[PDB]
């Protein structure tokens, strides 16, 4: 179950501003036209566990927000300290607490760090540089349901919480009483095209 | 918690001798200040020299001009060295432990190592031909 | 650059008497003072620190007062074991230096 | 070499007689007038009032522990307050806690007796320091305590605060013991029944108003700075400054540490973008951190300094030119009565002439000077 990515996943390498300057950065980007893995959750079907490998790009398009959290950790089974992301309608939960969870943990319809903050397409970029967990997101609605469109868009930075925990695995949470995409980022160079307002409008590998 | 001295014996004038204190039950952290107190037979005490683990610098007494050397060799060893030994060096040498702390004041911020709490038995150094 | 002048050279009193120890700071020492009891062949043992606070475990009769350049230590209800040599040490933060006093000898009159 | 522009020309030319022409002698420079350090507003602050101004305090054996992170920790109000009897910092000086960041700060609050306050420090000994709370020798932080007789002392004895008397081994640094089990101090065993050699290890402080200062309750809070590999969460509030614009001022905006003159800008940042940049990877505009606005920066004015003089045999009067400098900023020559302005720069010591004659000495940017009656 593979699908071909279409020139999406670009994001601002840094908080700087630049006006109509084509700036090239050797940053951990998602390779252009890479066959990204396709996952299913409807009908049974569950979520398998994926590795991290120096960055993971996530893009889930949802109707009723079936995705409810993320799992990050070398063990992520209470053996050692591990990251835990839980997304709630009320607020956002981030816990390090060592927790035991089953092979297929379903959600009904010590802690070292913390933080509190198919039309939809909640894009995400997961990368840990210098111990800082940076998550970039974009929420452009999509009408066509075939796949990710042939379009250019960036992922605005959201959170830079300090973690410091080395991350070698990755898991997706669901909701039980739904397809999500994963493309592994590879260190490459892009010629990012900044607009006269400073927004990335196009890029070339 | 315990401090022990060693290295004192009878030494001819003009040579050099080394004195060693060992930290047992604690480590030479930056919060501790180590100094030497020397008293002559039937006389008062005086401070030889001091070392601050917080800054890594060492203060010496006025009566010594390069004649005294302090070097913390390890987390549980701090050594002393007296050169040009004379009859004035015939005394008993002690080493104790102090604490360095900071307090905000009107003029600025000052370092405090005021009193001495726990000591060691001491070693007698005798200088004679 | 600091001298702790201690007077008198010796103090005497009978059992239960009172002996005072007068220590003067040549230059202002403020609150960094300590008193020590030392017996022959045994390391100095801290009696008073801050010049007004009792060290944990010492009896209350070992009392210290004074500030600035006039430093005091009075002993009440003298014991037979109180016969020792007492010293006053002022720490001058200006030069980060320790200076000891001349010393005071305690004699138990009988 | 530093008397008058003609003399400054003679030194560079290494000749007593200077031929008619324009000669560069030095370099004009506008020094920074002052220094400004502007950082984002405190906004969310570390809630040290939750611990310091807490209504009730825990026992020393059950000392409360609070984690402080993801906030700016203001300490000026802490050490300035005179309500605190004890304020001792180990391994760090009171000034730099507002300048150094740490991954975690711990607030450890409890109540002890007056004579036990000295026991909370590295290398301390006593019943509290050995069986209730132990501090490491390499402790980085401060121990603060203040008298609480008016609150924690009750007539007839307040026995809500408890301390441990006995323990088999010394408490490790940053360890808690809520065992409250019948301690054994003899060879006779026990089965949790109080007896001859079976004792309760917990005794309660008797806090009464008539007690002495050494017997009065003292609320103690220990702040523990610590730095791990993970980036720091708590940064002290960098001293805010007054924003100055249109004047050449050294500026430090969240570590930019650049030099130049700041003016109100026009370009629009996106809200997530913190500071702008030009083509040549040189900072050009900065978002003000205190209030969200844009400030365009330009380098401090500088330019060549030229001396436009005729032959020294002909005359000694000279006229200086400061290239690429606006005439207003020049004063930062003694013949300041006449100050002409041209595209080339600020020309001091000469007067513009409406009439036009053939050029012999080129000033620059189309204007040229010459000696005339
Ligand atoms: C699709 O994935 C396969 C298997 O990894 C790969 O050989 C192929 O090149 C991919 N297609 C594109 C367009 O990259
Ligand atoms: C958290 O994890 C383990 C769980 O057993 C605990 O022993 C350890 O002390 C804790 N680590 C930190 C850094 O608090
Ligand atoms: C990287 O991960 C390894 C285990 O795979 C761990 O031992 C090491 O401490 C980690 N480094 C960081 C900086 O997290
Ligand atoms: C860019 O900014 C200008 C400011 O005048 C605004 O009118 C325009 O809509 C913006 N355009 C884009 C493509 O962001
Ligand atoms: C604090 O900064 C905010 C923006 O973060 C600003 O709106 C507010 O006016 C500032 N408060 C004061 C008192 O300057
Ligand atoms: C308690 O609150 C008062 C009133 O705001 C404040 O002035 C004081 O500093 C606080 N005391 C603390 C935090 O110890
Ligand atoms: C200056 O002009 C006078 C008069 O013509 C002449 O004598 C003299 O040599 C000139 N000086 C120089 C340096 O050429
Ligand atoms: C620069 O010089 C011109 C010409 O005199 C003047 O109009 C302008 O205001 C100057 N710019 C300043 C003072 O910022
Ligand atoms: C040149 O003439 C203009 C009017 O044309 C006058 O304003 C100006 O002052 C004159 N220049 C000088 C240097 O006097």
């Amino acid at each position: 179950a593979y699908t071909n990515s279409f020139t999406r996943g670009v994001y601002y390498p840094d908080k700087v501003f630049r006006s109509s300057v084509l700036h090239s950065t050797q940053d951990l980007f998602l390779p252009f036209f890479s066959n990204v893995t396709w996952f299913h959750a409807i009908h049974r079907f569950d979520n398998p566990v994926l590795p991290f490998n120096d960055g993971v790009y996530f893009a889930s398009t949802e109707k009723s927000n079936i995705i409810r959290g993320w799992i990050f950790g070398t063990t992520l089974d209470s053996k050692t300290q591990s990251l835990l992301i839980v997304n709630n309608a009320t607020n956002v939960v981030i816990k390090v607490c060592e927790f035991q969870f089953c092979n297929d943990p379903f959600l009904g319809v010590n802690c070292t760090f913390e933080y509190v903050s198919f039309k939809n397409l909640r894009e995400f970029v997961f990368k840990n540089i210098d111990g800082y967990f940076k998550i970039y997101s974009k929420h452009t609605p999509i009408n066509l349901v075939r796949d990710l469109p042939q379009g250019f868009s960036a992922l605005e930075p959201l959170v830079d919480l300090p973690i410091g925990i080395n991350i070698t695995r990755f898991q997706t949470l669901l909701a039980l009483h739904a397809a999500y995409y994963v493309g592994y980022l590879q260190p490459r160079t892009f010629l990012l095209k900044y607009n006269e307002n400073g927004t990335i409008t196009d890029a070339v590998d | 918690q315990s401090l022990e001295e060693s290295g004192g014996d009878l030494v001819k004038p003009g040579t050099s001798l080394t004195l060693t204190c060992t930290a047992s039950g604690f480590s030479f952290s930056h919060n501790y200040v180590m100094c030497w107190v020397r008293q002559a037979p039937g006389k008062g005490l005086e401070c030889v020299a001091c070392i601050y683990f917080g800054f890594g610098d060492t203060y010496y007494a006025s009566w010594a001009k390069g004649r005294i050397t302090i070097s913390k060799t390890s987390s549980t060893t701090v050594t002393l060295q007296m050169t040009s030994l004379t009859a004035a060096d015939t005394a008993t040498y002690f080493c104790a432990r102090a604490l360095g702390y900071y307090i905000y004041g009107d003029a600025g911020d000052i370092y405090i190592a005021d009193y001495f709490k726990l000591w060691g038995p001491g070693t007698l150094v005798t200088v004679s031909s | 650059d600091i001298v702790m002048t201690q007077t008198p050279a010796s103090v005497e009193a009978a059992v239960g008497g009172t002996v005072t120890i007068k220590c003067q700071a040549s230059q202002s020492i403020s609150k960094y003072l300590a008193w020590y009891q030392q017996k022959p062949g045994q390391p100095p043992k801290l009696l008073i620190f801050e010049a007004s606070t009792l060290e944990s475990g010492v009896p209350s009769r070992f009392k210290g007062r004074g500030s600035g350049t006039e430093f005091t230590l009075t002993i009440s209800d003298l014991e037979c074991a109180d016969a020792a040599t007492y010293y006053c040490q002022g720490y001058y933060y200006s030069s980060h230096s320790y200076v000891f006093g001349g010393g005071t000898e305690v004699v138990v009159k009988r | 070499c530093a008397l008058d522009p003609l003399s400054e020309t003679k030194c560079t030319l290494k000749s007593f007689t200077v031929e008619k022409g324009i000669y560069q002698t030095s370099n004009f420079r506008v020094q920074p007038t002052e220094s400004i350090v502007r950082f984002p507003n405190i906004t969310n602050l570390c809630p040290f009032g939750e611990v310091f101004n807490a209504t009730r305090f825990a026992s020393v054996y059950a000392w409360n522990r609070k984690r402080i992170s993801n906030c700016v920790a203001d300490y000026s109000v802490l050490y300035n307050s005179a309500s605190f009897s004890t304020f001792k910092c180990y391994g760090v000086s009171p000034t730099k806690l507002n300048d150094l960041c740490f991954t975690n700060v711990y607030a450890d609050s409890f109540v002890i007796r007056g004579d036990e306050v000295r026991q909370i420090a590295p290398g301390q000994t006593g019943k509290i320091a050995d069986y209730n709370y132990k501090l490491p020798d390499d402790f980085t932080g401060c121990v603060i305590a203040w008298n609480s007789n008016n609150l924690d002392s009750k007539v007839g004895g307040n026995y809500n605060y408890l301390y441990r008397l006995f323990r088999k081994s010394n408490l490790k640094p940053f360890e808690r013991d809520i065992s409250t089990e019948i301690y054994q101090a003899g060879s006779t065993p026990c089965n949790g029944v109080e007896g001859f050699n079976c004792y309760f290890p917990l005794q309660s402080y008797g806090f009464q108003p008539t007690n002495g200062v050494g017997y009065q309750p003292y609320r103690v809070v220990v702040l523990s700075f610590e730095l791990l590999h993970a980036p720091a969460t708590v940064c002290g509030p960098k001293k805010s400054t007054n924003l100055v614009k249109n004047k050449c001022v050294n500026f430090n905006f969240n570590g930019l540490t650049g030099t130049g003159v700041l003016t109100e800008s026009n370009k629009k940042f996106l809200p997530f973008q913190q500071f702008g940049r030009d083509i040549a990877d040189t900072t050009d505009a900065v978002r003000d951190p205190q209030t969200l606005e844009i400030l365009d920066i330009t380098p401090c004015s500088f330019g060549g300094v030229s001396v436009i003089t005729p032959g020294t045999n002909t005359s000694n009067q000279v006229a200086v030119l400061y290239q690429d400098v606006n005439c207003t900023e020049v004063p930062v020559y003694s013949t300041g009565s006449n100050v002409f302005q041209t595209r080339a720069g600020c020309l001091i010591g000469a007067e513009h002439v409406n009439n036009s004659y053939e050029c012999d000495i080129p000033i620059g940017a189309g204007i040229c000077a010459s000696y005339q009656t």
